[PDB]
């Protein structure tokens, strides 16, 4: 959130003339803020359209910033802790499964979608089931890759 | 067919017994003379060692026993499974 402004000559305003000549529509691309319309926009001053000049080397270095350490994939999780997370998430899948079975069964012919959005079984048994299976798969299978690419190369 | 049967019998004997007495080796392969069994062993199956009148079958390092294969290869088979699986995800 940034903007640039320059003043409109009061003499031009008193003359009723448009303060600038517009051969290009770029100035109107950004819809001004109703606050600015309250704060004197286009009566005392005007906005200036903003773009960003970006150098390619700056972009290479910027991309380098978010690059995780190439070793971070090597940092394997402790087997005991990983297994306990698996256990807990499996029990959570059990709880969500039973909740969801009730939710599918209790669902009547006139099932209110609005009421379901406001309040569903265990927040939403289906959504938590999906997220938990996704995270469990991801963690197990990344641990898989890690352990064994180590096996090969070490 | 007799030659094939003798070869098959030799194959079974190699897996079955760690050692076999030469008399028994002749009896199972029905060789008429000692020199017959000796010649057969020398030509078809040189890996057999004859020690103190008993045929010593050089049993494989790890074969009959279960879970006696390579670790890295199995586990990297799990690599193939996992990586090919989720990359789709």
């Amino acid at each position: 959130v940034m903007d640039a402004f320059r003043l409109i000559n009061p003499q031009t305003m008193m003359l009723g003339q448009e303060p600038r000549q517009t051969t290009s529509n770029l100035g109107h691309l950004n819809k001004p803020s109703i606050q600015a319309l309250i704060h004197g926009l286009n009566r005392h001053y005007y906005s200036i359209a903003i773009n960003y000049r970006k150098n390619e080397l700056e972009e290479k270095m910027l991309l380098n910033l978010h690059k995780k350490k190439w070793n971070d994939g090597l940092t394997l999780k402790k087997f005991d802790v990983h297994s306990k997370t698996n256990e807990q998430t499996v029990q959570e899948m059990l709880g969500l499964a039973i909740k969801y079975n009730k939710a599918v069964q209790e669902e009547d012919e006139l099932t209110p979608e609005k009421l379901v959005i406001a309040k569903v079984g265990r927040q939403d048994a289906k959504k938590h089931l999906e997220e938990h299976v996704s995270n469990l798969m991801s963690s197990n299978i990344i641990q898989t890759l890690g352990t064994m690419l180590d096996t090969v190369i070490f | 067919l007799a030659k094939t049967v003798r070869d098959e019998i030799a194959g079974c004997s190699e897996k079955a017994y760690d050692t076999l007495s030469v008399n028994d080796a002749r009896q199972l392969l029905l060789f008429s003379s000692d020199k017959d069994l000796l010649e057969y062993i020398k030509e078809e199956h040189p890996e057999w060692e004859i020690k103190d009148g008993c045929v010593v079958f050089q049993k494989s390092k790890d074969s009959a026993t279960c879970k006696e294969i390579p670790s890295l290869l199995l586990i990297n088979q799990t690599l193939s499974y996992a990586r090919e699986l989720e990359r789709i995800v």
